[PDB]
């Protein structure tokens, strides 16, 4: 869930 | 009030803890293994009909606070269990044999900030020395290659890892509570979102579990069961390779526990609505994840 991947 | 259909706000979840397993005293029970930065109780729910020396599966949901669709299933999963157990098969044989532990908010300050501030929130709400920038990555802050790659030693990043493992409250109550189980505790399933994904280790490092055929066998037949619903299309493969590196996360650091099953899920969508994943959509994403939740319960079941 890190942006933006 | 509470709605398995709608997001609910922590003030709704916390009663709906104790609602349900009021309503349900044969098949829940409600403990806390912790408190939050901002002294909020980490609600654990242990879903199963009652017996002597049972296994159990581990399940939380809420690790990154703007991921809505997570918390929402770990609810739904209770609601399921409570309303199907007697009536369909499988998760009658579930309840009847082992425990699920079902965390249903682990960052939950994190949650609330989601609310009130600001909706795209990841991390903790705990405060950092040296700076005013707040929170850390939960899923960084774990005794597994901890801070070493996929991770940032900078507060003010959404990947900060913390200041030392274990340094949250909240990941340390995890953490805690786990090992305080490890002879019971068969596998670990940590809800997220968003990319339907199912990864298991490592995502510290490159390297592959011993067991990666299994695994990989195992992710793979759940999003084929998963996909049975809707076609939803969920991809599958070791953290580091499948999605990115990352150090820190509790996924891997519950497999070096000894636990052999342990699955990240990544809910819907692909990026449409990302973490704002509408409403309308909660119960067909809730729906199809039961199924790979179900099928990898029973894979656990027969390999005791
Ligand atoms: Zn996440």
């Amino acid at each position: 869930x890190v942006y933006a991947f | 009030g509470h709605s398995y259909e709608k997001y609910n706000n922590w003030e709704t979840i916390e009663a709906w803890t104790k609602q349900v397993t009021s309503e349900n005293p044969d098949l829940i029970s409600r403990t806390a293994i912790g408190t939050t930065f901002l002294g909020n109780n980490i609600y654990l729910l242990k879903v199963g009909k009652p017996g002597p020396n049972k296994p159990a599966i581990f399940m939380d949901c809420g690790f990154h606070a703007r991921e809505w669709i997570s918390h929402a299933f770990c609810q739904w999963f209770v609601r399921e269990a409570v309303l199907t157990y007697g009536y369909e098969s499988h998760m009658t044989e579930f309840l009847n044999k082992l425990d699920f532990y079902v965390l249903p908010v682990l960052n939950i300050d994190g949650y609330i900030y989601t609310w009130t501030k600001n909706r795209m929130w990841r991390k903790t709400r705990s405060t950092n020395a040296g700076t005013t920038c707040i929170g850390t990555d939960p899923n960084r802050n774990f005794d597994a290659g901890w801070c070493t790659t996929g991770a940032s030693t900078d507060p003010c990043d959404e990947t900060y890892c913390g200041s030392a493992a274990e340094s949250e409250k909240e990941t340390k109550a995890l953490a805690d509570f786990i090992r305080n189980n490890l002879s019971s505790i068969k596998a670990y399933l940590t809800i997220h979102s968003y990319s339907q994904m199912i990864l298991y280790p490592y995502s510290y490092d490159y390297k592959l579990p011993e067991n990666n055929a299994e695994l990989n066998n195992l992710a793979k037949a759940a999003v084929k069961e998963l996909a049975t619903l809707y076609g939803t299309k969920y991809t599958y493969g070791p953290g580091a390779t499948t999605i990115y590196p990352a150090a820190g996360g509790s996924d891997d650091w519950a497999y070096d526990q000894g636990i052999k099953y342990s699955f990240t899920f990544e809910l819907r969508d692909k990026g449409r609505y990302g973490f704002i994943l509408p409403e309308s959509q909660i119960q067909a994403t809730c729906e199809e994840t039961m199924l790979a939740i179900k099928y990898v319960t029973n894979y656990v079941l027969g390999h005791l």
